[PDB]
């Protein structure tokens, strides 16, 4: 937050970069990946698919309906 | 007990790597500084965060490990960097 | 020419051109609006400095 | 004729839209001048216009009053607003040291209503009257002389119920709700879990409306083996201020702790005892008339259709409150997509609720 050291007034605010954030955790935003680098776990595909990527790519379907989506 | 050098002495070894190839860049006893501790998290200081950052980018991604390798060394084999136990990273053993 | 400390004492100038980070616990700074590179001298020159601890935007000194 | 009518038009709004810009510059400006002020707590009273205090930016100083302060309100330990030129005391604050509306979690009302947590309506019915009652009319107990209590002690299995009732007291209520984590509680630093308890201990008293809501108390509490300390010294720092707050001449009379834990018999049996904890409720499974109330409820949420039935869970239902049925939905949720259809059948509800009753009781 701005705080002046002269004034010890508020004047304006300052751009949040390092909140000490507890870092080596890797945060990677929109990797690439794809079910089908791997065959033979489509058993498994369909049931991570319909978990996980079913309720987060459609929004707009689950909110309409009242349907609460699973967080894990 | 320097702060940051280690991140700038990683750096300098793919750079000099380039200029003479083939050539082997080995590791002794990696645990003394260690690949995972609780400093990470809980101390103030950066040294093995800014290592693994110019460990994986520098020499996986743009860098051809033909002439350029890349050896450690350690004792226990479960104290390492659970980030180099996932595939992508350290595959001979 | 390693220095493992990065601070001035009193120095204040201007809005622009003021700058001076103090990576001591007492007093610190820091500095916004883009992206500012210098050859050599950013505001003091010499002590200017980053450390352990990184500043926003600065990298290169 | 109509040319010059609608740039008259255009000209006048541009001209309002820019005046309500410029105004909010030139008073912003003028409050940027303004000279902070100090802040600093008081230690012990020295004479009228005089004071001994504590800075919290530096060394002790002493102080006093410049102009219309209030100094019957001036008391020991309370924060005041120092000059930062004469040294003296100007403002009137109250006693704050860490920020309880961040690190400690404050919500105001609730979000869930006593008709979600139905099924409990036998602990229910006692505990509106013991902290409902006494908090909206304190008074009545003053003429027959009696104290209502002070904590209520709800354990049970964790997870079902505790979410649900946190907010149900608050709701029926609406004042705040102080929710204390017990991982924060235990830390490692100066004055941990004194200031936690104090400071809350402080803003109940000086702000009414507030209830305070634990959970989980067995991490900060239990009798541990040879009640002997080794890096336990966090476990009895926690449990004797709770005990030493209330038995002291400073009680709390509309204010409500509620404390959640796995075992009662874990705990401490000194707060067990009357004079502070009066209130030990088990909370078991709800019946089945209860839990038709709550099927009606999250399902109503739920795009169903019309024939939907309610009856067909509360016969394979044992002790599935609103937390539970939401497994069941999000099954639910799920068949909708594959017969492309935007609603569900009865039998939907009873083959979510059969699949949870093996896992569950």
């Amino acid at each position: 937050v701005g705080v002046n050291k002269d004034s010890y007034l508020i004047l304006d605010t300052l751009p949040s970069e390092f909140d000490s954030r507890v870092k080596a955790m890797e945060v990677d935003e929109k990797p690439t990946e794809t079910y089908s680098d791997v065959g033979g776990l489509d058993k498994q595909i369909e049931e991570l698919v319909e978990a996980i990527v079913l309720p987060m790519k459609r929004a707009d379907k689950f909110k309409d309906m009242g349907i609460r989506a699973p967080k894990g | 007990k320097y702060v940051g050098e280690g991140a700038r002495m990683v750096r300098e070894l793919f750079e000099m790597a380039r200029t003479k190839k083939a050539c082997i860049i080995f590791f002794d006893e990696i645990d003394a500084v260690g690949g995972a501790r609780f400093d990470d998290g809980a101390g103030g200081d950066n040294e093995v965060q800014r290592t693994m950052l110019e460990l994986i980018t520098q020499l996986d991604g743009f860098d051809p490990r033909g002439n350029i390798k890349v050896m450690f060394a350690t004792n226990r084999p479960n104290t390492l960097d659970p980030a180099l136990l996932r595939p992508g990273r350290i595959d001979r053993k | 020419h390693p220095l493992q400390v990065a601070r001035c004492t009193k120095i204040i100038k201007g809005e622009d051109a003021k700058y001076v980070i103090n990576l001591k616990q007492i007093a610190k700074f820091v500095v916004g609006l883009g992206e500012r590179v210098s050859p050599t001298d950013i505001e003091e020159g010499m002590r200017v400095g980053v450390d352990r601890s990184k500043y926003n935007i600065e990298l290169p000194l | 004729h109509r040319r010059y009518d609608d740039q008259l038009k255009q000209r006048r709004q541009n001209i309002r839209d820019l005046e309500k810009l410029y105004d909010k510059t030139e008073n912003d400006i003028k409050a940027l001048q303004s000279i902070g002020q100090l802040i600093g707590e008081v230690m012990k009273e020295l004479s009228e216009e005089k004071y001994i205090v504590k800075a919290s930016s530096g060394p002790r100083y002493i102080v006093g009053v410049r102009n219309s302060v209030d100094r019957s309100k001036l008391k020991k330990g309370v924060r005041v607003t120092l000059d930062i030129t004469t040294l003296t005391i100007m403002r009137i604050l109250p006693r704050e040291t860490d920020p309880l509306v961040y690190n400690m979690t404050s919500f105001e009302q609730g979000e869930i209503t006593f008709d979600g947590i139905g099924g409990l309506t036998e602990q229910i019915r006692e505990l509106r009257e013991v902290i409902e009652l006494p908090l909206k009319n304190p008074e009545i107990f003053q003429r027959v002389g009696i104290k209502p209590p002070k904590g209520v002690l709800l354990y049970g299995p964790p997870g079902t119920g505790k979410t649900l009732l946190a907010k149900a007291v608050a709701a029926t209520i609406g004042a705040n709700f102080i929710f204390s984590p017990a991982s924060g509680i235990v830390d490692k630093y100066i004055g941990e879990s004194a200031r936690i308890i104090r400071e809350m201990f402080a803003y109940a008293k000086e702000h009414e409306p507030c209830i305070i809501f634990m959970d989980e108390v067995d991490a900060i509490g239990g009798r541990r083996f040879s009640e002997g300390t080794s890096a336990d010294r966090e476990i009895q720092r926690t449990l004797m201020e709770l005990l030493t707050q209330m038995d002291g001449f400073d009680n709390l009379g509309q204010t409500k702790i509620i404390m959640a834990t796995n075992r009662p018999d874990t705990l401490d049996p000194a707060l067990l005892r009357p004079g502070r904890l009066d209130r030990k409720v088990e909370i078991p499974l709800p019946n089945e008339a209860g839990r038709l109330e709550i099927f009606k409820i999250h399902t109503a949420k739920v795009k169903k259709t019309g024939e939907f039935d309610f009856e067909a869970a509360v016969k394979m239902s044992d002790g599935f409150n609103g937390a539970d049925i939401r497994n069941c939905a999000t099954e639910a949720g799920f068949f909708a997509i594959r017969d492309d259809r935007d609603h569900i059948n009865p039998d939907d509800l009873m083959k979510a609720v059969r699949k949870v009753a093996e896992v569950k009781k």
